[PDB]
DNA sequence: CCTGGAGACTAGGGAGTAATCCCCTTGGCGGTTAAAACGCGGGGGACAGCGCGTACGTGCGTTTAAGCGGTGCTAGAGCTGTCTACGACCA
DNA sequence: TGGTCGTAGACAGCTCTAGCACCGCTTAAACGCACGTACGCGCTGTCCCCCGCGTTTTAACCGCCAAGGGGATTACTCCCTAGTCTCCAGG
């Protein structure tokens, strides 16, 4: 269960960014508890892709991820990442991040912290982070979504979404 | 492998594109042409490659758009087709891939479907476009449109592209 | 959908093989139809991997397939198999195959005349060709199981593996 | 083929297929993680420190104990050479194979000493199919680095 | 005015081709048996239907923290010349 | 075990630029609180279609058995391609 995964101490993903995430997977309202496992999920895919990061960052002995390394590490995992450095309907047609950005920044140098490798950071990796992170998410949405209907059930719930990660 | 100029080229249907979408679109030819040709290196039990292999590795290609390909294969090999993607930038992401042997009609096979796929993907943008008049190809114009297609992401799908 | 990938006119499993598969999955009942989507799934499956082996038999300008061709497709796939020719309850101990062996190989030979090919095949190229479908059908089914779990239901019909099959795959 | 003598035809053909399979992709993901023109067995020695549990600890100690020591070393140096040769176009070192013959074979002993385990609990003597796969099944961080595969 | 590329050859090494004998498949025939298919209460899981409170959708105020730069800065990511040191290929 | 041979990845020194840390401001979203209700839960009372059982055809399978056919093997030829070359015309 991803119940256990998430811990206190670290920073927190506001809940606003939940019911935005599910409007954005087509969901109708959020419950009053999906937040703990949707926050655990993020929390791990994030740290699994930080430290294959790090992992990349020991190779050449340098000290600051460049996408060459975000890059890398995605394409590991077999994920074909195709960005760039260089009521639905409301928001059917955004696309911008819906994450606040320094979130992230914290819960990178926090995590880098824990392994123990104070490493600065470029924001083209960072915005690499973000558009596989939203991807994955609102995949695992998805799923448990059609599931929560094949119930012949309109609402999402906690063991909707816990079964939907185990189903993978 | 910046083919952006040969996609303007080849893309007759104006509606001037966004800078990122050239990006995007030769990421997705390369990623295609690095996939196929790991693909045609697993199959392969002969140390030289052959084009009838690259044909028939397309040839099993859910429908018609298979045998569509290679029509314009052949017809750029032989019929009354030519080609616009230099063949030098291609030969070598082939060697970058490979240590074996390559003819230069696998080659031109290559080249022409790379032509195919740019053509289906330009098209279909644009199309989608239309359904949302305007101008100006934007990004939300490949997401919606390769879901669009049954066949597109039932073969492409997977792939990350920008928001979701 | 499923049920319309089969055709009158073609060879079909045993109704009772079908029902000792779902056993095997562990399922304690099952709905009367759970044959025709099953059916509709392996001959889809088989579809797929015996058209790949035929490319492969065709690429090495062959004219019967070899374990070889038959690994070869198996690496193709991504999926990765370790294998080389060289009441209910009380029943997963079994090892012993479910599907008949003739009715396999006609199947085979069927779907391979469909393909102009009369292509002789080995006893090897078989052997692994039940082995991952038989693979792959169990997962789907233990899938299709689970899914059904979480329903607050006891039971499998249709429309479950159905949407188990939506869940794995994507459209269509 | 010298499974049998580190500790069933069939069984051991099924250890020697697993062994060269996690060798190969072992091997890939080196290939394809690195930048440098030539890779080192601290590449090998980082994709050990990614194995959650205490198991991954022992795995790079052992390594590091045969790299400092010498351990046991019963494995073909040349066999090990020649299967990554057939899928890498890159430059190697001896100290890079050392270091894979000891993780294959400590994957080796702990696949063992499980089926060794699952077979005693289901009362047989002999070493059967049924009862590795019972054992790969049962192990839960086995399961996720095996589950990819089927026999 | 460059530069990479349009010819040139040129040999070898793999690519293409022919023969062959036997192993491995392939088709067929037969015996029968294990299995596969056809009824049967029933009863138990499913489902139509009734009832609710409570978890939650929506609305309102408020903060406080997130974003947009603004700036000084430094550190540390690249760029560029050694060398010795560690594989490779040989005895 | 030793010769050498080579080339190449650490090594050091420079540099300039891009993250970094803090500042500050401002204002827009997160959250907490009220309210009123839609629905998942919960229960109930009947229902009909798998599910064990039983009996009753049949054709999978194995074993043999002849047979043949093309496949792994060997031997032969050849031409296609990388692969160096080269200098030179188009860009």
């Amino acid at each position: 269960h991803l119940a256990d995964h998430v811990s206190v101490g670290e920073t927190q993903i506001p809940k606003a960014s939940t019911q935005h995430l599910l409007r954005k997977a087509g969901s109708l309202s959020a419950a009053g508890d999906t937040e703990v496992p949707i926050r655990g999920f993020v929390h791990m895919k994030l740290h699994k892709l930080v430290q294959k990061s790090l992992l990349a960052m020991q190779l050449a002995k340098r000290k600051t991820i460049m996408k060459s390394d975000v890059k890398k590490a995605a394409e590991l995992m077999h994920l074909p990442v195709f960005a760039i450095p260089t009521e639905v309907r409301s928001q059917m047609k955004s696309t911008c991040l819906i994450i606040p950005k320094e979130r992230f920044r914290t819960m990178a140098k926090e995590i880098s912290k824990k392994e123990g490798h104070d490493v600065h950071i470029a924001e083209a990796a960072l915005d690499m982070l973000q558009v596989i992170v939203e991807s994955c998410t609102v995949r695992l949405l998805e799923k448990a979504l059609v599931i929560t209907y094949s119930g012949k059930r309109t609402r999402v719930t906690s063991k909707d979404i816990e079964t939907a990660f185990m189903l993978e | 492998g910046k083919y952006g100029l040969f996609i303007k080229r080849i893309s007759p249907k104006d509606a001037d594109i966004t800078k990122e979408s050239l990006e995007t679109v030769n990421n997705m030819l390369v990623f295609l042409a690095e996939k196929l040709t790991k693909q045609a290196n697993i199959i392969i039990d002969q140390k030289t490659l052959r084009h009838d292999a690259f044909l028939w590795l397309l040839t099993d290609i859910q429908g018609e758009l298979g045998k569509h390909s290679q029509d314009f294969a052949n017809s750029v090999l032989y019929g009354e087709k030519e080609l616009v993607f230099p063949t030098k930038r291609t030969e070598n992401l082939m060697r970058k891939n490979t240590c074996l042997r390559i003819s230069q009609s696998a080659v031109k096979t290559l080249t022409a479907i790379l032509e195919y796929f740019c053509g289906q993907i330009m098209e279909a943008s644009f199309s989608q476009a239309k359904k949302s008049k305007r101008k100006r190809i934007r990004p939300i114009d490949i997401e919606a449109a390769i879901s669009q297609d049954k066949e597109l992401h039932s073969m492409f799908g997977k792939g990350v592209i920008s928001g979701r």
